[PDB]
């Protein structure tokens, strides 16, 4: 499992891409276990107006 | 004694419900490239096939 | 023998646009037809 | 009651800021309101 | 245009 | 399944190329007393 | 004739910038 | 998502970043013959206490 | 059939009602959040933004619960 | 794909409707 996660990983390195993995953030329980950052920024930008 | 009819202090009265806007840096919000497609993609030809 | 991950990948996105888009024709459905109830017409 | 006539604009590094509340930099930075030595500076003669 | 769909259609979408 | 000595090649100058932070010729205003009080924030 | 400063109601230097999706 | 898509992708990916700082090239030396354009980022501050 | 039952997130700080004035806000007008929480009524428009990325829509479509998905 | 409802008793009518043709065009 450690030699399949480094070596997709070491695509998306070599391509240039970057990013969040797209199947963990499709979810729900994402945004609820990472509950603290989400309230500072949808403060931030909707207080800059940008959102 | 009614209330409001009490002495109170002479003073600038509240800005509490005031809208400010933020003087953000330069480099603080990041490009944002390829608008985002609101609209539900439809799939008529592939159960039309 | 046993590669062809792109393709499961695809057909992945294939169905599970049909799963969502049954479950979205259910509740129009449910909601168009006032012979459903309205706990699953208004819901 | 006095309704809103100017553009008011404070620095994005002052977001913190928000009445009827005090902040841990008021404290860090002030602290003299904070430590109950003097009964003349109380965090509700600061907040005034 | 027929009624059972015009009292729906504004309903599916507010707008 | 890729010929990745290509795809590097090309990602190379996609890395190169991509909008990560500003360049020195375009900071603008560099206000140090701005920098000094963003420092103690304790923002993110 | 008159020119309005930057702090008047509604003449802000800080637009409102859209985001992507509208 | 065979090899000849995911090269032509990357192709349809540095040609855009080309021209990205093609943009950044020419909003520089805007600015540097005294006209302020806009940059990528956005212009920073205002006059209101910082410059 | 599988179908996504979005009314029962009625955790205490919402309400059935809340969420439904949300999704028919959002409905109306599309994603100016002022107007949304002046629908909605007695929230912030950050609860709002919020509660509206916390929805869990389209996790009844996808594979897994939380084995593994593989490659 | 699993199913519909509406889909699966359309579906049945549909094939008992040209069951019904085929053994009626017949004779």
């Amino acid at each position: 499992n450690e030699c399949i996660a480094s070596t997709s990983n070491a695509l998306k390195v070599l391509s240039g891409d970057e990013g969040y993995n797209e199947d963990m953030v499709r979810r729900a329980n994402f945004y609820k276990e990472n509950e603290a950052m989400l309230r500072e920024n949808i403060e931030v930008i909707l207080s800059n107006g940008r959102m | 004694v009614d209330s409001k009819l009490l002495p109170k202090n002479i003073e600038p009265p509240l800005t509490s419900q005031y809208s400010t806007r933020h003087d953000a840096p330069r480099g603080l919000f990041p490009f944002e490239s390829y608008k985002p497609s609101v609209q539900l993609p439809d799939m008529a030809k592939l159960k039309k096939m | 023998v046993g590669i062809d991950t792109h393709t499961a990948t695809d057909i992945y996105q294939t169905l599970i646009a049909l799963n969502l888009d049954t479950t979205v024709n259910d509740c129009l459905d449910k909601l168009l037809n006032d012979e459903c109830t309205e706990s699953t017409r208004e819901n | 009651e006095i309704p809103q006539a100017h553009e008011i604009v404070i620095p994005s590094y002052s977001k913190w800021f928000n009445l009827e509340k005090i902040h841990s930099i008021e404290v860090q930075s002030l602290p003299e309101f904070f430590t109950n030595r003097i009964p003349s500076k109380t965090p509700e003669v600061y907040m005034r | 245009l027929s009624t059972n769909l015009i009292s729906k259609i504004s309903l599916l979408r507010p707008s | 399944g890729y010929d990745i000595n290509y795809i590097s090649k090309i990602g190379e100058k996609i890395d190169s190329n991509k909008p990560i932070f500003l360049f020195a010729p375009e900071l603008g205003a560099i206000n140090l007393h701005a920098l000094s009080m963003s420092l103690q924030s304790k923002n993110l | 004739k008159r020119v309005p400063n930057p702090n008047f109601l509604g003449n802000c230097n800080i637009k409102d910038f859209k985001p992507p999706y509208i | 998502f065979s090899n000849k898509e995911y090269i032509s992708r990357l192709w349809h990916t540095l040609k855009y970043y080309q021209d990205l700082k093609n943009t950044r090239m020419k909003s520089i030396t805007s600015t540097s013959q005294k006209i302020p354009s806009a940059s990528i980022w956005g212009n920073g501050y205002s006059g209101y206490g910082n410059g | 059939l599988k179908k996504v039952k979005i009314l029962e997130q009625i955790d205490e700080n919402w309400s059935k009602e809340d969420l439904q004035k949300l999704l028919k806000g959002i409905q109306e007008f599309g994603a100016d959040w002022y107007k949304v929480a002046k629908n909605v009524g007695n929230k912030s428009p950050e609860q709002c933004i919020l509660r509206f990325l916390q929805l869990p829509i389209e996790d009844k479509f996808l594979y897994g619960d939380g084995n593994g998905l593989g490659p | 794909m699993n199913t519909s409802d509406s889909e699966s008793t359309l579906y049945k009518y549909l094939k008992e409707s040209k069951r019904k043709y085929d053994e009626i065009t017949h004779p």
